[PDB]
């Protein structure tokens, strides 16, 4: 999983921000969202989302679909650590199981069901 | 940049 956000912001600063934002908003989780490599989907200008821990993956799909103006017939897949997360999972559960060492959760989105194809 | 504050209990279809 390569994220441009991690190229743009050194780890030491990401970790400091993640620690502070979890203390400030403990009922939310910090999520970095980016297009998967070679996905044919519109860009997402906003990459930083503070998501209620109880929000479902399905609710988050609905939000991102709207933000990138998908047509009804367009597909959308999420990837976390190279795997599609269950639609019924909460974002807090995904965070607990997959956050990186900077305390952020990284989600890639794509029109393909295989990451980076 | 700033965090987007996502609202609770939104739609899903």
């Amino acid at each position: 999983m390569k994220f441009q956000y991690k190229e743009d912001h050194p780890f030491e600063y990401r970790k400091k921000e993640g620690e502070k934002i979890r203390k400030k908003y403990p009922d939310r989780v910090p999520v970095i969202v980016e297009k998967a490599p070679k996905a044919r989907v519109p860009d997402l200008d906003k990459r930083k989302y503070l998501v209620p821990s109880d929000l479902t993956v399905g609710q988050f799909y609905f939000l991102i679909r709207k933000r990138i103006h998908l047509r009804p017939e367009d597909a959308l897949f999420f990837f976390v650590n190279n795997t599609i997360p269950p639609t019924s999972a909460t974002m807090g559960q995904l965070y607990e199981d997959n956050h990186e060492e900077d305390y952020f959760l990284y989600v890639a989105y794509s029109d393909e069901s295989v990451y980076g194809k | 940049e700033e965090w987007e504050m996502v609202p609770r209990h939104s739609g899903s279809g």
